[PDB]
């Protein structure tokens, strides 16, 4: 049968029933008996919202059938279907009203029956605050008492209000669920027409909170659709009458999810036969997001857990550093190339290793499918992995791509932590964070040595090379806009990073193109655009609008910033810099120490000691925190003298930047042996010894201008 | 007495044309006065020098048969056939050039592959391997296999996947399954020779067989390959009508059809030398404007402004602001050569397929396409020095329009209303559902030309406005689409303005206008791709869906071929201009009745658009009842 005729037929059936019971009314009690619901100032709310007229006696109830007849034009056009759906609703209020005129107490517990106005007020304010995210009008019969309780307890757990009508009330009491207003589980009645008692919840909610007047029906329907979050779940075989009632929910704005095969209408009438995932489709169909995403991992998850410090004596497993090859990757993929919620651990898990803390390789492959996802968003999704994982109690994550470093603790394993939980966090958070641009997620955590090698140079390296290639072309002068990120104000409140093409974010994981993309996904996000205007000095990089926005975002703690200078008004540093640059006056230059290097530097300090002299969002002259790729930058210390100031690095920093740095040296008319002139820890580590090394090699910094 | 147009800018310039003393297409239609009723009925034949013969369109009276013995039905059906053969050939050579350009794509060449995903998907339809192969070896293998669809003498032809298998086996049993494109054009031309076919049914069946090589091959490959090389269209904003011409900019108007030239002119209009040159002659910049299909082709992909449609091409020159009129082939009124003698406009022909006397021939070198477009554009920019700004009259009338609605983009837009945990993504299911449910009563394609027999754009606008009022979503191509663009229907605001309740709801949910501009007239293949996808998704054939096509103001033989393949594919077609068929009653019964028993659709000839809208709605509801929706 056609869907319009299926609604019309039920609408006529609804009318026919109302004529029958209102005929019982006029015979037992005459046309002059009081008609009223308990504790309601709005008489018959559906009839009141439509026509602004109150119904008091039986003669008026009988006369209100003309309303249902006027709403029931049988023409296959969308508006006539909604009106016909309203007709079924009005006839439901009529039938229900007659129930209360033939019996003084027609409903007896466990069925609540009609809802009084004071309960509307008690229940309305948390609907405005969203403390109850939506209301779930579930009617019909589930194939199994277990499958019904499974669903109502799911809704109950989300905090939202669920209302039962039909056989499910008997299935829910069988399923051990407990009803009550404080339990947010209300049974209306066994008859189909008692759905009108949740419909009168939303309508009376408009008349009280929205302050709209009776008879402003189209303004009511706008309030019910936009404000009150309702959705109806129809289970079991669907009669023509209940399908008609479903049209009424469409009229108020409520999507109708069902398990019965039915002619679907997008965002309005849908079939979901997988009961386990029915709650998810319903919440989405009503655009309902729960305040806290569900996490299957047992260990605690919160933002406060980030930044926790795990020492060698408390760690269980360590991945990354200069010790192991560990990488993470996020790449866009086709819809058929990924299976949703597919978690795979290839290699030794944490249960296999029962010995002392050891080091495993770690390759985190994250395949994502999206309708509007594109290749320019992959670094944005990769960035959140650091913030996703560190939130988990007992695990620590730093680094960016293949230079990552992960530590898991002994507490989480004693609490039953598994590598399977890694994908469970990434799967749920990627959806919650990016619920508009992401369709499916597939996570594969690799501790296998072969597959880690068989997935680094094959999918991880080419995605990085193409990534790092798109920035190599750009120069700060070519662009007209810089970006400001404040994500790390969680522990450095006065700190703001200004990302440029030639000055990457000091974490290394945020680029100028990355910061441009984060703004496209999140306009209310951390990264914000800053136009290159009001330039006062190009050599050191001082911009008037940059000083305007830094003062605002830092809440007046910073007044002026120079981008390409570390002595005059330097940009602050947070606490996630991969390397540190420190001023050495003896060598007329600066030294650079990386996080992984643990011995002393000629400044008489270690990286942990230098890190205490730069971070915290404090304007520190002579010290800066910066990423690894910023070393070979043309604009790196351009005011002081560029890369020519470096005189001391660890050997690991040399070998990693040998290709990138030699080229920037020749670009500044420095002989290709410039990477070799820099001193390292296999030569000398004290200024007394290093100075004579710099006098032997003929370092270009020695014959430069004094830095200060 | 009768109005010449419903567009004000069109009327304003028409008054200037009278003042300047120049001829227009309206004036020449008037000079023709009462046109010969024989040729208007199709009962005149000139297929041999025994004639010209003319038989009476009224059966039983006058001369009955031609000298060779051909009846009125024989003469009409043969004349109808050669129209299809012509329109087929028009789209044929169009797609053949596009396939040849694809064969000559290179990594570093002027023509490249821009939509790798589409090429890989099209290659699967031609059984061309794609795994691990260079993307240009693939494109060449696809081009070769597509070119074989034009002249293969052995084996079967390759047809798109969205063509329902029910319809293929229907064609096979009816005997109209297509062969090679050029091979069918020759076949129709053969049987229409004197002393060959003399049976209306067999003659029409040949015409239907010919038209299939257009919609599902010539026009289809042309569109698919045009997307591969230039980019698949996506939703994009533009301005339409003659107000897009700027007085203080170099106005270069691209008229015609073949998109390679206009695609190269777009890229040539960004060459710093050519940008600096327009500034050196005193202008603000280069203002590219398109007309007709080459204007549609660049607007769908690059949002180039649409100057106007068919019967406006003369009026663009009358503004006195067109510095260059660069044309290729198809639907370039030869009057432009005489008209532009009265203005500084340089009227430049570029294709050896369409030389025009007294024009400026600048052959578009397809072996150096970008260099060649630059050479043509530079001539247009230099001609700006000869403009007389005192005689310039650019009407202050232009409307915003959204277009770029390819099948991929409509599917992409429909994904928004798909529940993440329920339905499938990247399908046409959302559209099928609103049709099955009845929220949308149906879908109607409104295509076609302009024709002086109809108030220009008036039948387009009334047909479209009436269909969207009855909750029938409307897709448009070609000059009808550009007529919707000018009027202001290609706007999301047009939903609450003109649409019925169901269409207005779908428009808000999908974030689309009630009228979807699906591109040029070879891009009608997108409509078949769409409808066929809905039929396949619902397990039915295309004759079973509530769909319809309308040609309210058609003129070209291309439209007759287009209308004929739309019907043979299974879609009812309404014509707003009577084709020359009234003389042969058997031909009339075939096109308007017996056609139903053959392919599940038939032609409708209705000149009142409001009546046509009734018929379309009623026929849709009729088909809906048969299907149970
Ligand atoms: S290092 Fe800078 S760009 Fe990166 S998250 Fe911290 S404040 Fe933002
Ligand atoms: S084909 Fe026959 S009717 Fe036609 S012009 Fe020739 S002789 Fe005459
Ligand atoms: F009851
Ligand atoms: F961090
Ligand atoms: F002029
Ligand atoms: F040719
Ligand atoms: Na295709
Ligand atoms: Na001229
Ligand atoms: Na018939
Ligand atoms: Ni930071
Ligand atoms: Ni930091």
């Amino acid at each position: 049968m056609n869907l319009f005729q299926t609604v019309f037929t039920g609408s006529k059936q609804a009318l026919a029933a109302a004529e029958g019971i209102v005929k019982q009314a006029v015979d037992e009690k005459g046309r002059d008996y009081k008609v009223a619901f308990p504790d309601t100032a709005y008489s018959l709310p559906v009839i009141f919202a439509a026509t602004g007229k109150k119904i008091t006696n039986v003669g008026e109830l009988e006369g209100a059938l003309d309303i249902v007849r006027s709403l029931i034009v049988e023409e296959e056009m969308l508006d006539k279907l909604l009106n016909s759906g309203l007709a079924t609703a009005v006839a439901a209020e009529i039938i229900e009203a007659a129930k209360y005129v033939l019996s003084d107490a027609p409903y007896a517990e466990p069925c609540v029956g009609f809802i009084s106005d004071p309960i509307i007020r008690s229940l309305g304010v948390p609907l405005v605050t969203g403390d109850i995210p939506g209301v779930a009008v579930i009617l019909g019969e589930c194939p199994d008492s277990e499958t019904a309780a499974k669903i109502i307890k799911d809704y109950q757990s989300k905090g939202l209000l669920t209302c039962l009508v039909g056989k499910v009330i008997d299935q829910a009491i069988e399923g051990k669920v407990k009803m009550g207003l404080d339990l947010r589980v209300i049974p209306l009645g066994y008859d189909v027409t008692s759905v009108i008692h949740v419909v009168t919840i939303a309508i009376r909610a408009a008349l009280i909170f929205g302050g709209i007047k009776g008879g402003q029906l189209n303004d009511i329907l706008k309030y019910t659709a936009e404000r009150v979050p309702a959705f109806v779940n129809a289970f079991g075989p669907l009669s023509e009458l209940v399908v008609s009632a479903g049209a009424g929910a469409i009229a108020l704005g409520f999507p109708v999810l069902t398990d019965q095969v039915v002619p679907e209408v997008p965002t309005l009438l849908l079939t979901q036969k997988d009961y386990d995932k029915m709650v998810k489709t319903s919440l989405e169909a009503r655009n309902i997001k729960i305040k806290i995403t569900e996490i299957p991992i047992p260990v605690s998850f919160a933002a406060a857990f980030e930044g926790e410090r795990i020492r060698k004596n408390d760690m269980l497993a360590e991945f990354g550093g200069n010790k192991t090859k560990a990488w993470e990757l996020v790449m866009c993929a086709d819809q058929g190339e990924v299976e949703d919620h597919k978690i795979e651990v290839i290699g030794p898990d944490i249960d296999t290793i029962d010995k002392a803390p050891g080091r495993m390789p770690l390759g985190m492959l994250i395949k994502v499918s999206g309708t509007n996802m594109q290749k320019d968003f992959e670094p944005v999704l990769e960035r959140r992995l650091h913030y996703f994982l560190n939130y988990i109690e007992g695990v620590m994550h730093v680094g960016q791509r293949n230079l990552t470093w992960v530590r898991i603790g002994k507490e989480a394993f004693e609490k039953g932590f598994r590598l399977k939980h890694f994908g469970e966090v990434i799967y749920a958070k990627m959806l919650d964070e990016f619920g508009s641009v992401v369709d499916k997620c597939e996570v594969t955590i690799i501790t296998d040595p072969g597959k880690a090698e068989e997935l680094e140079g094959k999918y991880a390296v080419p995605r990085y090379k193409e990534r790092d290639a798109r920035l190599e072309s750009l120069v700060d002068e070519k662009v007209d806009t810089f970006y400001s990120c404040n994500l790390c104000q969680s522990f450095a409140p006065a700190h703001v990073c200004i990302v440029t093409p030639e000055r990457l974010g000091l974490c290394g994981a945020v680029s100028w193109l990355d910061a441009k993309a984060t703004l496209e996904l999140n306009p209310t996000g951390p990264c914000q655009a800053v136009p290159k205007e009001g330039v006062v000095d190009e050599n050191l990089g001082i911009w008037e609008k940059v000083n305007e926005t830094v003062s605002k975002i830092s809440q007046g703690a910073v007044t002026s910033v120079t981008l390409y200078s570390i002595l005059q008004d330097p940009m602050t540093s947070c606490g996630c810099f991969e390397c540190i640059t420190g001023i050495m006056p003896e060598a007329n230059g600066v030294v650079m120490v990386n996080r992984e290097f643990g011995a002393t530097t000629p400044l008489g300090m270690t990286f942990g000691e230098l890190a205490s002299m730069t971070g915290g969002g404090v304007q520190t002259p002579g010290f800066m925190g910066h990423g690894r790729q910023f070393i070979a930058s043309k604009k790196f210390m351009k005011g002081e003298g560029g890369l020519g100031r470096i005189v001391w690095m660890p050997k690991e920093l040399k070998d990693f930047v040998a290709e990138k740095l030699n080229k920037t040296a020749k670009e500044l008319y420095n002989i290709d042996n410039f990477a070799d002139m820099i001193c390292d820890e296999t030569i000398a580590t004290e200024s007394e010894e290093v100075v004579k090394f710099l006098e032997e090699k003929g370092h270009p910094a020695l014959k430069m201008d004094p830095i200060m | 007495e009768k109005a010449k147009s419903i567009d004000q800018a069109t009327l304003q310039l028409l008054d200037k044309a009278k003042q300047d003393g120049v001829e227009t297409v309206w004036d020449r239609k008037a000079d023709m006065k009462v046109q010969c009723g024989f040729g208007s009925a199709g009962v005149c034949c000139r297929n041999c020098s025994m004639g010209p013969c003319r038989v009476s369109p009224v059966p039983g009276k006058g001369v009955e048969r031609g000298i060779c013995g051909a009846t009125a039905d024989v003469i009409v059906s043969r004349n109808f056939a050669r129209m299809v053969a012509a329109g087929t050939a028009a789209h044929s050579d169009h797609g053949r050039s596009i396939a040849l350009s694809l064969y000559h794509t290179s990594k570093d060449g002027d023509i490249k592959v821009k939509d790798e995903n589409k090429l890989k998907e099209v290659a699967k339809s031609f059984n061309v391997e794609t795994e691990g192969r260079d993307i240009y070896d693939i494109a060449h293998d696809v081009a070769k296999e597509g070119l074989s669809n034009y002249g293969k003498q052995l084996g079967e032809v390759t047809l798109p996947p969205s063509l329902p298998e029910k319809r293929k086996e229907l064609w096979r049993k009816l005997g109209v399954y297509p062969r090679a494109v050029d091979r069918e054009i020759a076949a129709v031309m053969h049987s229409t020779h004197i002393g060959c076919n003399a049976d209306a049914e067999a003659m029409i069946k040949m015409s239907m067989r010919c038209s299939l090589t257009d919609g599902w091959m010539g026009s289809f490959m042309g569109t698919e390959f045009s997307d591969i090389m230039f980019g698949t269209p996506h939703s994009i904003d533009t301005e339409a009508n003659l107000g897009v011409l700027e007085k203080n900019s170099v106005n270069v108007v691209l008229h015609g059809h073949e998109p390679l030239l206009s695609e190269m002119v777009v890229e040539a209009a960004s060459d710093p030398e050519l940008v600096e040159l327009a500034k050196s002659v005193g202008a603000d910049g280069i203002n590219l404007c398109g007309m007709c299909c080459t204007g549609n082709e660049v607007s769908m992909r690059h949002g180039i402004k649409i100057a106007g449609n068919f019967m406006q091409q003369e009026l663009a020159v009358v503004t006195g602001a067109v510095d260059g009129l660069i044309v290729d082939v198809q639907c370039i009124m030869p009057a432009l050569a005489k008209l532009s003698k009265s203005y500084h406009t340089k009227f430049i022909t570029t294709s050896p397929k369409a030389h025009i006397t007294d024009s400026i021939y600048m052959e578009f070198d397809e072996e150096n396409p970008l260099d060649s477009a630059k050479k043509i554009l530079k001539e247009a920019i230099l001609n700006f020095k000869n403009r007389d700004q005192s005689k310039v009259m650019i009407p202050e009338l232009k409307c915003k329009a959204i277009l770029g609605y390819s099948v991929e983009e409509i599917i992409n837009k429909l994904d928004k209303v798909v529940n993440t945990q329920i339905g499938p993504m990247q399908t046409v299911k959302p559209l099928a559902d609103v049709l099955v449910s009845g929220v949308l009563r149906g879908a109607a394609a409104v295509v076609g030309c302009n024709n002086p027999k109809v108030v220009q754009d008036s039948a387009h606008i009334e047909t479209i406005k009436g269909l969207i009022k009855n909750d029938v979503i409307v897709v448009v191509t070609g000059c009808a689409a550009q007529a919707a663009a000018k009027y202001g229907l290609l706007q999301k605001e047009a939903a609450e303005k003109y649409a019925g309740p169901g269409l207005a709801t779908v428009c808000k949910l999908v974030d689309i206008p009630p009228v979807l501009h699906m591109g040029s007239c070879v891009d009608i293949s997108r409509i078949l791709d769409l409808v066929g996808r809905v039929a396949n998704l619902l397990g039915v054939d295309m004759s079973d869906l509530p769909v319809a096509g309308v040609a309210p103001e058609w003129m070209s033989e291309k439209a007759v071929a287009i209308g004929t393949y739309v019907v043979t594919s299974g879609i009812d077609t309404w014509l707003g201009v009577a084709p020359p068929v009234t003389g042969g009653p058997e031909v009339v019964d075939i096109l308007t009745n017996k056609m139903e028993d053959w392919v599940g659709a038939k032609f409708f000839i209705e000149t009142d658009p409001h009546k046509a809208v009734e018929q379309i709605v009623n026929r849709m509801n009729e088909k809906r009842k048969k299907l149970g929706i």
